[PDB]
């Protein structure tokens, strides 16, 4: 997948067909952050940075930094 | 070693320089002359009377 | 072993860079800086005005003629120079003074 | 256009031949 | 482009066959030679 | 009589004679691809490296557009 | 007339020193034709055909410190100057010219009088002679002309278009809560595809122009390198 | 005008087959069955609690004002909490601009009869406005 | 390297740490498999 | 014989700030030394989280040079002009003025080639100062 | 060159990363300051400067 | 395992570089990064 | 115009300015200073190198006889094409 | 004496005369996409690697155009 | 009688006009580059060879404009 | 009545005039050397000999260029 111009690399498979199907899966020997892998969607339980921080906290706390840029000086003006 | 420890200190130097410039530094030739300076002669002759 | 780039001080590794590596460059190089300091480093009063400031020439305050005016007075100051002489006014130190009681 | 202009060319091409001169060996190196 | 090599001193032809402007500078007319900038072009 | 007129408007004309150049320019890039069609499908084993020439191409060719558009900025600008 | 000022680097500087501390490989080179000159084996020159490389790669870096960083806004071409490039361009071409000829061999510009003897040497060929020798000096003129124009067309269609942008966005959006509302959702779409269109342009541009100022340059020393057969 | 209602309906429904949350499924299922609505049933349940959870709110503000009073907060401060109190503080500010502007009901200070600007309000192009 | 042992594994680490370790077939075998069913079920 | 030539010629110890150093070596390799973090000609990585941190990063600093040292001067320029043509008139105005006047300059910036042309061009009939005003 | 590194899936994963949240923090700053600038510029109390004819950047340059 | 890095690679596929003879291949056929 | 603006050095710091005569008599007095000692004599390839490429070009100057005018190099105003003065 | 005159409706000239920079784009995108025609006649299992191409050269010369038409309605607001 | 008139404004057309030449010089680069494409697509082998003349075309079509280009500047800054 | 007036700025328009007139020239050279390259592929065993008749042909095109020149200088300057 893209996120922009930025795409998710993906790992070729070394693997023929014959061997890869005599593989036996066993996910209970696998890490909790991946369990039921998906290649489209690989961090979706992957442990979040700050605990209760969610991206739209954080694209807020960047709306609010430009207000306050462009509305302080009315509140607060000062002379030349 | 030599290396790691020569941009250590390249890296702060930089450091400094890239605040004071950004953050400090007036710009010179201010058209209200609150910041910066105008400009200024320099070498001018001292004790060469004979030269006017 | 032995290899300029690892084993010299940056010092000596510039100039035997630009000694046996680039030296033509280095003349060119230095060809061209004296050409500019010799026809491209001046600038007029009036060049200065039009094109010398960021937002405009501050005419209400005039900082050129300041500074022309600093200029002169500390070369007068330390040079000992008479500005009274006739050469500078052209007239006669007499005449000077006659024309300060008239005017 | 200060890009057209000469009124201080010399001091402007200083800092091409600072990269030249100074910063290039240091990069080489 | 190629590398060059000097022509050997048999192969340069004979300074009689060269033509000037108008026409060759033989015999009667060498010291013209000296002035024909296209005689010495084409020497 | 003698008079230092000096008109005002006229560098917008000179402007727009400037971008006349783009007509030359834009065309002379779409000749190249139109080749380079023609090329690939003449020998596409080659296709690679006949895109880079394209490119090549069209690299020198818009660089005469910039100097014509140059001119148009510096007469519109002034 | 003495103006001291910075360049606008000093931030990437202090980047390249903490990331550039360790080695690293380099394996993607913007002009890669500099190392390989020769492409047939057993042919060898006694000239220093290598002693561009140096050269090349530091000039690639520095332009691309420069041209690359500069589509972020405000961010400054602080060498954008018509005869500053004159210098440069005037640097390496004409050095390597005079290596060319303080090497006192004449032979090496025979290929200059362009033709073959059947052609009248003073109407013809010595007039392809002269043009090739103006021409020359004009590759050096193009090369630094070229560059110039580039970045200047580039960034000044880049801030007008801005000021565009900014103009609608900010004066024009109201009209998403008006019944006009389908206009300005189609000018706004058209924008942002004009937005993004313009910088993939300036970004394949800026690389492919040191591309091609680095292979004038080249294309300079070739023009007068002879290469030997090894027996 | 109808292709486009269904196309977007099928496009929905998808969606909504490809949600694997069995508590959601479980929900939609029943509430389909039922005939009722389940998003406005989860608001309800929301707004319920929400009024159920009020005096526990008051206890736990008070609960954390003993805490920060008390210093065991700043005891084990770290730079998470850091973060959070600077994430905390431009709230702060950019609220008491936003109280200022609709205190006044005005974005821009009021001009006084004094000022030189007074001239502006005169040759307002709508007065109304 | 230790100078870096403090840092730990950020999430890209840990995934490349995850497919390209000694489980790395049992991933591959699990994504393959997965993927060809998704193709199926497009087709 | 007073100053070597040779980078072998050691000016202090081999531990000399040997903590600092690789704490600040350690920031430089997390990231860079890896496969993916393949350069362009040492100016483009391939990392995409240093493109993601670094262009905020250049244009946050870049943007408030712009507006806090080169900005400054053509509205300080602006407010001298049209108020009077000293520093001192302009102080004689209250704050709340100068920002009105101010903010009426970024309009002026904002519309630049499209706006209105009112805003610089005195329509005939017009009761608001001209250019002679305080001349 | 663009060739790896970590890439969240969706606007909910920005979060799984330190320098995706500077990043989105950044955008929106970019995103949000053009509505600050609707409401600030476009405001109903905002006043032409009287004395916008006195003196014009046109005439300077001019 | 650490974190550490490893030999240096530049971003390239050493099973089509100029140079991939030098990088050992192993038994799945995945030239080595490093000698 | 406007547009045109945005290409201009964003850091400059400081300008200075200096006569052409003050600063050449000051390296012709450092350059006579360094170039008087005993040690170094006149016929030294390091005094030529310094002196006489100055001489011939100062006698170049002298011996110019030119019919039009050149302007001075250092007016007040350099910028009207129809004052020379 | 010292005239000066400035003139008004020039810049819907200059204007006018960017806009004809749009005739040899126009032109130019037409003849590739003829050739592309040809090439899918030539060579008709390449219908994607072509197409590609074609639009890779329409996006470059629209971009010419672009350029002049940027300033066809810088002038036109001038 | 006699009356004489210096317009000042004048230059800018002369400059757009010498700027106009650059549309066959753009032209006749991409014919050139064209023609190489479609050549190299049928003698592979002596691609190099043609690369080299269709550089010796450039070198001397591009020469061209500069003459024209040099008109303009010696227009635009007189 | 009789007015006789002389427009000191009508010779830059003149001499922009004869410069589009390289727009031509150019064209040709890039067509000569386009054909040049078509046949160096089609019969590679006459190499030089095409290229002595595309240097013949570039220098009749460049005598061409050369009288344009030669008006525009002349309109230039007096
Ligand atoms: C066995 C003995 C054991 C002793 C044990 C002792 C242990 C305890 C420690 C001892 C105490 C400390 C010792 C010093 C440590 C220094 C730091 C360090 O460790 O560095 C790493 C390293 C440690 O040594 P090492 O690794 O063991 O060995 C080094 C290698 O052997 C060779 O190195 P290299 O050649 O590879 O590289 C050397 C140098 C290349 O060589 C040079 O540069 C040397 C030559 C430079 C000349 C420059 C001036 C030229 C001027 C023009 C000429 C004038 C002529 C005048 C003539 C006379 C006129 C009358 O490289 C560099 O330039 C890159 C590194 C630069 C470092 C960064 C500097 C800035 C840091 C700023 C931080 C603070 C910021 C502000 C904070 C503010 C807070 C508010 O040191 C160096 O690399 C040496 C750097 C020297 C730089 C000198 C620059 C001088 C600039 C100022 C000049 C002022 C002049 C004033 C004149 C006024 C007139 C009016
Ligand atoms: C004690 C030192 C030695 C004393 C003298 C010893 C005996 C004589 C030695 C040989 C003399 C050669 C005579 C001329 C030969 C023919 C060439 C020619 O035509 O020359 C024209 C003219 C000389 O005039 P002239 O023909 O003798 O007759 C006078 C006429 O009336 C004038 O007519 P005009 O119309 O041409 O006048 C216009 C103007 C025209 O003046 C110019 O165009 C000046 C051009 C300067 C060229 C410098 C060459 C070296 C460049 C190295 C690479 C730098 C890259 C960029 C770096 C940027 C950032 C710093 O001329 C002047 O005013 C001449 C003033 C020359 C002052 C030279 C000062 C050099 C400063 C170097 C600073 C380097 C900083 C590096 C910092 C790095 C730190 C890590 O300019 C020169 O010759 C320039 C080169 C002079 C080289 C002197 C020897 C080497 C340097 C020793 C001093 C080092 C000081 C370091 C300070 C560091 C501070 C931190
Ligand atoms: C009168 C007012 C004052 C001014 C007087 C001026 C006199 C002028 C005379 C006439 C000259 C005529 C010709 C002028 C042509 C100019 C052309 C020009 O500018 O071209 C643009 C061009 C721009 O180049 P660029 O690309 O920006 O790169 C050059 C940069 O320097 C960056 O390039 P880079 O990074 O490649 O450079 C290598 C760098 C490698 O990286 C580093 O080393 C990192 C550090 C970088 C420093 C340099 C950057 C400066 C940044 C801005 C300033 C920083 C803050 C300053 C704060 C000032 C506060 C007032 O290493 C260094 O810089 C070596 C020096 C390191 C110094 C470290 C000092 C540590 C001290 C620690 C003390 C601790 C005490 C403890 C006590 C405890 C007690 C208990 O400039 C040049 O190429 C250089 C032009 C210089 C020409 C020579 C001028 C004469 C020397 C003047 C020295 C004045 C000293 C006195 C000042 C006192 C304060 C007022
Ligand atoms: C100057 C000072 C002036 C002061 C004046 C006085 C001020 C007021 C004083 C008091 C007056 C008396 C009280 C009156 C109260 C009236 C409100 C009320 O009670 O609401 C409850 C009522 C639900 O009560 P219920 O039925 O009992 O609910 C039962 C359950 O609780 C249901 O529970 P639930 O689970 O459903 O809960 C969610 C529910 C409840 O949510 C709420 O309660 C919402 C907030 C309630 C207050 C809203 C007040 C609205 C007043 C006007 C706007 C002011 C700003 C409001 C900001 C709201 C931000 C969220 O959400 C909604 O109601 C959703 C409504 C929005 C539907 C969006 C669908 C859009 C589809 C478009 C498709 C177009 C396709 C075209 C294809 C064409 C092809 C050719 O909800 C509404 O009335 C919603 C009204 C929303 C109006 C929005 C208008 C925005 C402006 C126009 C749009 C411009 C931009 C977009 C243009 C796009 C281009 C087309
Ligand atoms: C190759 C290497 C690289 C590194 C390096 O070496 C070479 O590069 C070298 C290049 C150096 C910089 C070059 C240039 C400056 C600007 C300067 O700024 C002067 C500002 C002052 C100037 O004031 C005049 O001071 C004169 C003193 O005699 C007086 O006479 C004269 O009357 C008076 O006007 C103060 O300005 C006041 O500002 C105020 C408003 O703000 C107001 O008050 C008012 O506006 C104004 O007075 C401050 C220092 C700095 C950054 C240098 C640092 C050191 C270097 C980085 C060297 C460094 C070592
Ligand atoms: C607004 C107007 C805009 C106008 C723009 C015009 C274009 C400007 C372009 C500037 C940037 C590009 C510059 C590129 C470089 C140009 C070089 C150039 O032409 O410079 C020539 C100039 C010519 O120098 P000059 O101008 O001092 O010439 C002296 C001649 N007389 C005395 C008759 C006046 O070179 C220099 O400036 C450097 C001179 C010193 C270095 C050389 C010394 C050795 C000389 C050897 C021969 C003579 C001595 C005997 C042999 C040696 C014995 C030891
Ligand atoms: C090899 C190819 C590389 C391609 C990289 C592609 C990057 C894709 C970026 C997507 C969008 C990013 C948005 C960032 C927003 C930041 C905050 C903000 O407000 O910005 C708004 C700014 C400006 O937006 P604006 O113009 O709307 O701003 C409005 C502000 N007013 C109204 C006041 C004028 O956004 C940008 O300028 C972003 C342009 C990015 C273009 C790509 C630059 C690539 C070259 C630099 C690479 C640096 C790597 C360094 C790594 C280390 C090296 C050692
Ligand atoms: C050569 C000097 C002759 C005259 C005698 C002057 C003696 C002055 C008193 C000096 C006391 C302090 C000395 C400290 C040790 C200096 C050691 C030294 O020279 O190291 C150079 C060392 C560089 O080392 P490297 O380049 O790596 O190579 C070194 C090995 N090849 O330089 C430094 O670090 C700087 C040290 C400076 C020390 C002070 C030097 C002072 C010289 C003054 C000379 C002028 C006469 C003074 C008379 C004083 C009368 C009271």
């Amino acid at each position: 997948y893209n996120m922009l111009v930025f795409r998710d690399p993906k790992r070729r498979p070394q693997l023929s067909e014959e061997e890869r199907a005599k593989v036996v899966v066993n996910q209970a020997e696998w890490p909790e952050e991946f369990k039921d892998f998906d290649p489209d969607d690989p961090y979706k339980n992957s442990p979040e940075i700050i605990k209760g921080m969610s991206s739209w906290n954080l694209f807020l706390w960047g709306v609010e930094c430009a207000f306050i840029y462009q509305f302080y000086e009315l509140v607060f003006p000062k002379s030349i | 070693e030599i290396q790691s420890r020569k941009k250590y200190f390249q890296t702060l130097g930089y450091l400094v320089a890239f605040i004071y410039l950004y953050f400090l530094m007036p710009k010179e030739k201010s058209f209200s002359g609150l910041s910066g300076p105008d400009g200024h002669w320099i070498m001018l002759p001292k004790g060469r009377p004979e030269l006017f | 072993v032995y290899t300029r780039w690892k084993c010299d001080r940056l010092p000596v590794f510039q100039l035997k860079l630009f000694t046996q590596e680039y030296p033509m460059h280095a003349a060119v190089g230095i060809f061209t800086i004296i050409f500019l300091w010799k026809h491209m480093s001046h600038c007029s009063e009036e060049t200065e005005r039009k094109y010398g400031w960021w937002a405009g020439y501050p005419y209400w305050r005039d900082p050129i003629a300041r500074r022309n005016e600093t200029k002169y007075k500390q070369m007068i100051i330390n040079n000992d120079v008479d500005i009274t002489h006739p050469k500078w006014t052209g007239c006669s130190v007499e005449q000077l003074e006659e024309l300060s009681r008239v005017v | 256009l200060e890009p057209m202009s000469t009124w201080y060319l010399a001091s402007w091409a200083m800092v091409w031949y600072y990269a030249f001169f100074f910063w290039m060996p240091m990069v080489w190196t | 482009g190629e590398l060059f090599v000097r022509p050997k001193l048999e192969e340069i032809p004979p300074a009689d066959q060269c033509r000037g402007f108008f026409g060759p500078l033989n015999d009667s007319l060498k010291f013209l030679r000296l002035l024909d900038i296209k005689w010495m072009m084409n020497r | 009589s003698t008079v230092a007129i000096s008109v005002q408007g006229l560098h917008y004309v000179g402007t727009g004679l400037a971008a006349i150049a783009l007509a030359g320019v834009g065309l002379g890039i779409g000749t190249i691809f139109g080749n380079l069609l023609v090329a690939c499908a003449r020998q596409p084993n080659l296709t690679k490296m006949l895109f880079n020439y394209a490119i090549l191409g069209f690299a020198l060719t818009e660089a005469i557009g910039l100097f014509a558009l140059m001119l148009a900025f510096l007469m519109l600008f002034s | 007339m003495f103006l001291f000022f910075f360049c606008d680097l000093f931030w990437l500087r202090l980047l390249l020193c903490m990331y550039y501390c360790v080695w690293s490989r380099l394996c993607f080179i913007v002009y890669f034709n500099c190392l390989m000159l020769i492409f047939d084996f057993l042919l060898f020159c006694l000239f220093d055909l290598y002693l561009f490389v140096g050269l090349c790669l530091f000039l690639l870096l520095w332009f691309m410190l420069f041209n690359l960083y500069s589509l972020i806004l405000y961010y400054c071409i602080t060498y954008l100057n018509l005869y500053l490039l004159f210098c440069i361009v005037f640097l390496l071409y004409i050095a390597f010219l005079f290596l060319f000829c303080f090497l006192c061999d004449f032979f090496l510009f025979n290929n200059l009088l362009v033709g073959d003897s059947f052609m009248d040497v003073f109407f013809i060929r010595f007039l392809l002679c002269f043009l090739e020798c103006f021409s020359l000096l004009c590759r050096c003129l193009s090369t630094f002309l070229r560059l110039f124009c580039n970045l200047l067309s580039s960034h000044f269609l880049l801030l007008m278009f801005f000021d565009f942008f900014y103009f609608i966005f900010v004066f024009f959006f109201y009209g998403v809560f008006c019944y006009w509302f389908i206009l300005f959702i189609f000018v706004f779409c058209f924008c942002l595809l004009f937005y993004v269109f313009l910088y993939l342009l300036d970004l394949f541009a800026a690389i492919l122009q040191l591309f091609i100022f680095c292979n004038m340059i080249l294309q300079l020393i070739m023009d007068f390198l002879l290469f030997l057969l090894f027996v | 005008l109808c292709n486009a209602a269904s196309k977007v309906q099928a496009r929905s429904a998808k969606k909504l087959a490809a949600l694997t949350d069995a508590g959601i499924q479980k929900t939609i299922s029943e509430h389909n069955a039922n005939g009722t609505d389940a998003a406005v049933s989860s608001t309800k349940r929301y707004l319920a609690e929400q009024r159920q959870l009020f005096h526990y709110r008051v206890v736990r503000f008070f609960d954390e004002c003993h805490y920060i009073i008390s210093g065991e907060y700043f005891a084990q401060y770290t730079k998470v909490n850091l973060i959070w109190d600077l994430r905390f503080l431009t709230k702060l500010v950019v609220l008491f601009l936003i109280g200022t502007v609709l205190g006044r009901q005005s974005i821009f200070p009021p001009i006084d009869p004094d000022s030189p600007l007074v001239e502006a309000l005169v040759t307002k192009v709508n007065p109304n406005y | 390297y230790d100078h870096l042992a403090s840092w730990g594994k950020d999430a890209f680490l840990r995934r490349l740490e995850f497919e390209n370790g000694p489980l790395r077939d049992q991933v591959e075998a699990h994504t393959q498999r997965l993927l060809a069913e998704r193709a199926a079920i497009a087709k | 014989v007073l100053f070597s030539t040779y980078r072998s010629s050691r000016l202090v110890s081999k531990e000399f700030l040997h903590g600092p150093v690789m704490r600040f070596r350690a920031l430089g390799e997390y990231y860079f030394q890896r496969a993916w973090n393949g350069t362009l000609n040492w100016a483009l990585p391939g990392e995409y989280r240093l493109y993601a941190v670094m262009i905020p990063f250049i244009y946050f600093y870049h943007r408030w040079h712009n507006d806090h040292t080169l900005d400054r001067d053509h509205v300080e320029k602006a407010m001298i002009m049209r108020w009077g043509g000293t520093l001192e008139d302009v102080r004689k105005l209250s704050a709340k003025d100068q920002l009105r006047v101010r903010c009426f300059t970024d309009i002026e910036k904002l519309y630049s080639a499209y706006g209105p042309k009112d805003t610089y061009l005195q329509p005939p009939g017009d009761t608001l100062p001209g250019k002679d005003f305080y001349r | 060159m663009l060739l790896g590194g970590f890439v969240p899936r969706r606007f909910s994963q920005f979060n799984r990363d330190p320098c995706w949240m500077f990043f989105i923090f950044s955008v929106g700053f970019w995103l949000g300051e053009y509505p600050a600038m609707m409401i600030k510029y476009n405001a109903r109390d905002l006043v032409y400067d009287p004395h916008r004819y006195v003196w014009s950047h046109h005439d300077d340059h001019h | 395992v650490g974190n550490g890095p490893t030999f240096s690679t530049g971003g390239e596929c050493m099973n089509t570089c100029d140079i991939q003879n030098a990088f050992p291949m192993n038994d799945r056929g995945v030239r080595s990064s490093s000698p | 115009s406007n547009p045109a603006d945005h290409f201009r050095p964003n850091l400059k710091a400081l300008t200075l300015y200096a006569e052409r005569q003050h600063y050449v008599d000051r390296w012709l007095h450092v350059k006579e200073r360094w170039l008087a000692p005993w040690y170094l004599p006149w016929w030294s390839p390091l005094f030529q190198l310094g002196t006489w490429y100055s001489q011939r070009s100062r006698n170049l100057f002298l011996v110019e006889n030119h019919l039009s005018y050149r302007p001075y190099k250092f007016r007040r105003n350099d910028e009207d094409r129809n004052n020379p003065y």
